RNA sequence: CGCUUAACUGCGAGACCCACAAGUCGAGCAGGUACGAAAGUAGGUCUUAGUGAUCCGGUGGUUCUGUAUGGAAGGGCCAU
RNA sequence: CGGAAGAUCAAGGGUUCCAGUCCAACGUUAAUCGGGGCUGGGUGAGUCGACCCCUAAGGCGAGGCCGAAAGGCGUAGUCG
RNA sequence: GGCUCAAACUAGGAGCCGAAGCUGCGGAUUUGAAACUUGUUUUCAAGUGGUAGGGGAGCGUUGUGUAAGCCUGUGAAGGU
RNA sequence: GUCAAGUAAUGAAGCGCACAUGGUGGAUGCCUUGGCAGUCAGAGGCGAUGAAAGACGUGACAGCCUGCGAUAAGCUUCGGGGAGGCGGCAAUAUCCUGUGAUCCGGAGAUUUCUGAAUGGGGAAACCCACUUACCAUAAGGUAGGUAUCUUGUACAAGAAGCGAACGAGGGGAAGUGAAACAUCUCAGUACCCUUAGGAAAAGACAUCAAAUGAGAUUCCCCAAGUAGCGGCGAGCGAACGGGGAGAAGCCGAUUAAUGCUAAUGUAGAAGAACAGCGUGGGAAAGCUGACCGUAGUAGGUGAUAGUCCUGUAUUCGAAACAUUAGCGUUAACAUAUUAAGUAGGGCGGGACACGAGAAAUCCUGUCUGAAGAUGGGGGGACCAUCCUCCAAGGCUAAAUACUCCUGACUGACCGAUAGUGAACCAGUACCGUGAGGGAAAGGCGAAAAGAACCCCUGUGAGGGGAGUGAAAUAGAACCUGAAACCGUGUGCGUACAAGCAGUAGGAGCCUCAAUUUAUUGGGGUGACUGCGUACCUUUUGUAUAAUGGGUCAGCGACUUAUAUUCUGUAGCAAGGUUAACCGUUUAGGGGAGCCGUAGGGAAACCGAGUCUUAAUAGGGCGUCUAG
């Protein structure tokens, strides 16, 4: 803090509680006892770790019916409406596609969906496939997951 | 993630003080005096919760002797004699019909003379 | 999993920590289990590994003694059970170290009697123990 | 009084005492003796005081180490 | 009061000077008053003082001397 | 206060009062004990004053995800 | 009815409690124009062509702030843009503007005085000059020149000073720790001083190594808190080598201009799609039905908007001037030729993790002093052998360090006692001779619609009407409006009674809701009775006449980073796990390393054994899994 270098006043005669800084942290204005410090707050997840919990979520999306295996899942334009509509024959309006090779045309419908994601297997975290409702997986992004997992 | 805790002890302090009200001066308006006010107000509560049943006793012990001198014998022998009766009636009652049916008591009283 | 409302940790794996002087009912309040009027009590109190109040400590009454050996730093003694990390069949000390059986700075290595051997191995510049070299032969294997 | 060197060496089951560091007693075993004709006794003195850790430095020994290698210096171990 | 509590300055201050107007705050009370607020005005030099020329103490000081660096000293001078 | 064949003292006797002690009634809780068995249930037994201090279980507050959710001008937060 | 005796009720100067209603005050809540920490990029200077900081001016308009400089809220030109505008508080007036204003970007011109300040001086914003050319004739004007030092032939070119951190270098503490203190530590730190660049330094072996050898410098993870050093105390603390980042070696890898070529940057432009009804002050929220989406979690708009506005996705413009890169040219500097007062030595010191130690190696104040390839340095005293390399010439990019700054973006960062000292005219007011220290202080409303007029008052303050507004106890000290604290009203109690002011009982009174009507229940009060010496701290022990607190509100004290040990839990399990890094980045790769799986001994060494010993005896330490 700013300042603060002198004592306050003198320790003995004044009357007052004896100070030796006006920024002490019981002052206004003082510093902070335990002041906070820009801190790295990421963990270590152990490998087998992060693969048992993939290996555990996708099992139980399975369980509760949220995964769909489709052939594959492409937009010949790169079109919101297209995407919206081959959502709702797939019953899953909102939705996460995993696909292998995430097509340039295929990123820009699905990227103005509110509750849609499209994502390379590669590139697919343990919060992705916990938060949406439901998770369309092509085979061929399936197959990936059976080997990598 | 900074707390403020004006909130929170407001309705503390103010839980506090709403337990003070009738108190005089400083102990029913600031809470420094209030606090200690209301501990030892149930302080006093605890410890009277006690002496109320052993004042109360001693009500009774006074009425049903009153009563007893007023037809007869005095409580020491009146106690002796319903115990020697078989008698179960707790004092809380019997200072009830002494200070409310002098007719029962009466009855009663002649029942423990019978037996001593 | 479910959703990210339904994830819970495990009952035992979390502990609240302890936070000192937050009052009567929590068990630390004014002194966090300090105690009273102290130097073990104050704010910058330390135990001081090797110091017992001025008597001379104990690692001070009792006599430096040995040497350390270089030697000793560079020869790894090898078990028998590990050896199961070894690729092919010779079991040198530039093949233990491929495996990471020893460290790559160990100039030689010995083979103790630990574990059992399970396949015939071949070992060229490996000092053996006597209890080692009947198991290695048993299943096997040669010294040289 | 005669002869002597057990005022040994390696140890020591088991205990006493003890915060620790220390301290105390100890049969028995192996080797080498001293005295005795021998069974034996002897690891100082009737016992309990006569004492001072570590560090550092010195000395007598020792194959243990020995900064490329052979040495050596230095260090380690045992004794003081 | 009147060797000041009257006048002229220097220092210091800086508009407190004069007029009109206002009275919230300021003035240890009131205030129509004020060194208060607001709005205008007011300080005219060849001869008074400064500036200017000159130097004292003392500074700074081409070159010079000294000093790890920073700098210290010093001549001619140049300020004061 | 007052007390003298006591309301004093000695030696006896019988009543009674007298505590948060004991019992009675209701409820909670720690530990252990037979089981639909993780508080799934009915009980039983022994416990439950407490500083320093050790152990266990929770409440509330700010912020993040849950949440493009849910609530809210038919009234949020805050205050009372 | 008269007297006597006995015994009620009634009071309130004031006060207590409860409630109601205000004042003060400015908590809280919500909010933000301001901060804090970073990421990815860029840049890393300004100045004698006069800087940074100022002083004084400058407008139709008095002050301050902002801009500008006597051409003075500004002039010229080149671009953009297309309807308002003459900066803010902060309006008014004169006006300007499609003959394109204001505004934004590039360039130019002007640019008072002080300040390196440079013509001399000086108490900064002032005083006094000399000189050349021209003009005027009076007592001047216009345009220049005149500091000092350094390098070149009395002539030209440079320098000066200021400003963040990072680098290099010259000097260099003490508090502290060692539970004292002197060796030592703190620490080559703080500080002082010199000086550079976008980085700096270092850098190619007179280096390691001792293996099967490697092959400059720098930085990161390990090695390793190991080996060592150390009043062998407190502490200090490597290296070899392994895994990475980056790689480069040369004899000019220099600097400064100029011209082409290419790419940026500094203004910009276009940019989709919503209606009805009900509530409401107001619709964006409700209901019904549409549309766009390469644009759906942006900021606003009278409440919460993809379709109202500004925006967003997407596609693009440059007359001018910087910037980066490639080619060519020009002129300044440099261009060693293998290295003698050198290596080594004595003395005293310093640096090496290494404190003289058995002390190698590097530096040097003093005194000396080679060999010179048939030679010399090193391999941690020293000698021999072997290996390696050639000092006494000069350079060299990257990986590395940092933030006064510019842009984009981010935050389990703050939200007005916080966050910068500073959200506000803050480094201000104020304090100090000075160096220096250093505050407080945000919010009407959606829109000023900021209350015409009337009334009381002094043409004052203040208010009441009226009016505006959804709201006016939203009225400018203005959102919300807590507490302390101070009033007013109502009910009850209280003027014969002794004390932590309560508590357990409890009569009476007052007030509400039921009830067939004083019977309960709720609320207020508390005559009278019993009991009862605050809280904290510190203590053997406190009502203590021991400490601390006038009260309220707000803030205020066990944290963070790393190492290590134990416990729980989870994954794997005789195995577990990667670190730095790379990565299109929480994935995947990376096995270097670490822990576990074996111990004994000082060690060599041996190993379920091992050490001691002459001993195979005895004994010590181990053995017969879970990490």
């Amino acid at each position: 803090v700013s300042g603060g270098g002198i004592k306050p006043w003198r320790q003995k005669g004044t009357g007052r509680a004896r100070a030796g800084s006006i920024r002490s942290p019981i002052w206004r204005g003082g510093g902070r006892a335990f002041a906070a410090k820009p801190q790295d707050w990421s963990q270590k997840v152990n490998r087998k770790m992060y693969r048992g919990a993939m290996q555990c979520i996708l099992a139980e999306l399975i369980r509760q019916e949220r995964l769909i295996l489709v052939e594959e899942l492409t937009i010949s334009a790169p079109k919101t409406k297209e995407l919206i509509a081959k959502l709702s024959e797939l019953n899953a309006p909102r939705a996460l596609i995993i696909t292998k090779e995430v097509d340039e045309n295929l990123y820009l419908a699905a990227r103005n969906i509110p509750h849609v994601n499209v994502l390379d297997t590669s590139e697919v975290d343990p919060v992705s496939l916990i938060a949406f409702d439901k998770v369309i997986m092509s085979v061929e992004a399936a197959k990936q997951f059976e080997e990598a997992l | 993630a900074r707390v403020k805790r004006g909130v929170q002890a407001n309705r503390r302090h103010k839980k506090i003080l709403k337990r003070a009200k009738g108190y005089y001066g400083a102990r029913s308006r600031v809470y420094r005096v209030a606090v200690q006010a209301v501990t030892k107000a149930g302080q006093y509560a605890y410890r009277d919760r006690r002496n109320k049943k052993r004042t109360f006793r001693r009500l009774w012990i006074a009425r049903i002797n009153a009563g007893a001198r007023l037809n007869g014998l005095s409580y020491s022998r009146f106690i002796n004699g319903m115990k020697k009766a078989n008698i179960t009636i707790d004092r809380r009652v019997l200072a009830d019909i002494a200070m409310h049916d002098a007719a029962t008591f009466g009855a009663l009283v002649e029942k423990a003379k019978a037996e001593l | 999993g479910l959703r990210l409302n339904e994830l819970s940790p495990g009952v035992g794996a979390k502990k609240t920590a302890q936070r000192r002087g937050r009052g009567i009912g929590s068990g630390l309040g004014k002194t966090g289990g300090r105690g009273v009027k102290g130097q073990k009590s104050r704010s910058g109190s330390s135990i001081r590994a090797g110091f017992e109040g001025g008597q001379t400590p104990l690692y001070r009454r009792l006599p430096k003694f040995g040497f350390t050996s270089k030697m000793a730093m560079t020869t790894a003694e090898v078990r028998l059970s590990e050896l199961n990390k070894v690729e092919g069949d010779v079991i040198s000390v530039a093949t233990l170290k491929t495996a990471n059986i020893i460290r790559h700075d160990m100039k030689r290595a010995r083979i103790i009697l630990s574990g059992d051997v399970t396949k015939a191995y071949t070992f060229q510049g490996v000092k053996v123990t006597k209890g080692a070299k009947q198991a290695i032969e048993a299943a096997g294997g040669s010294i040289e």
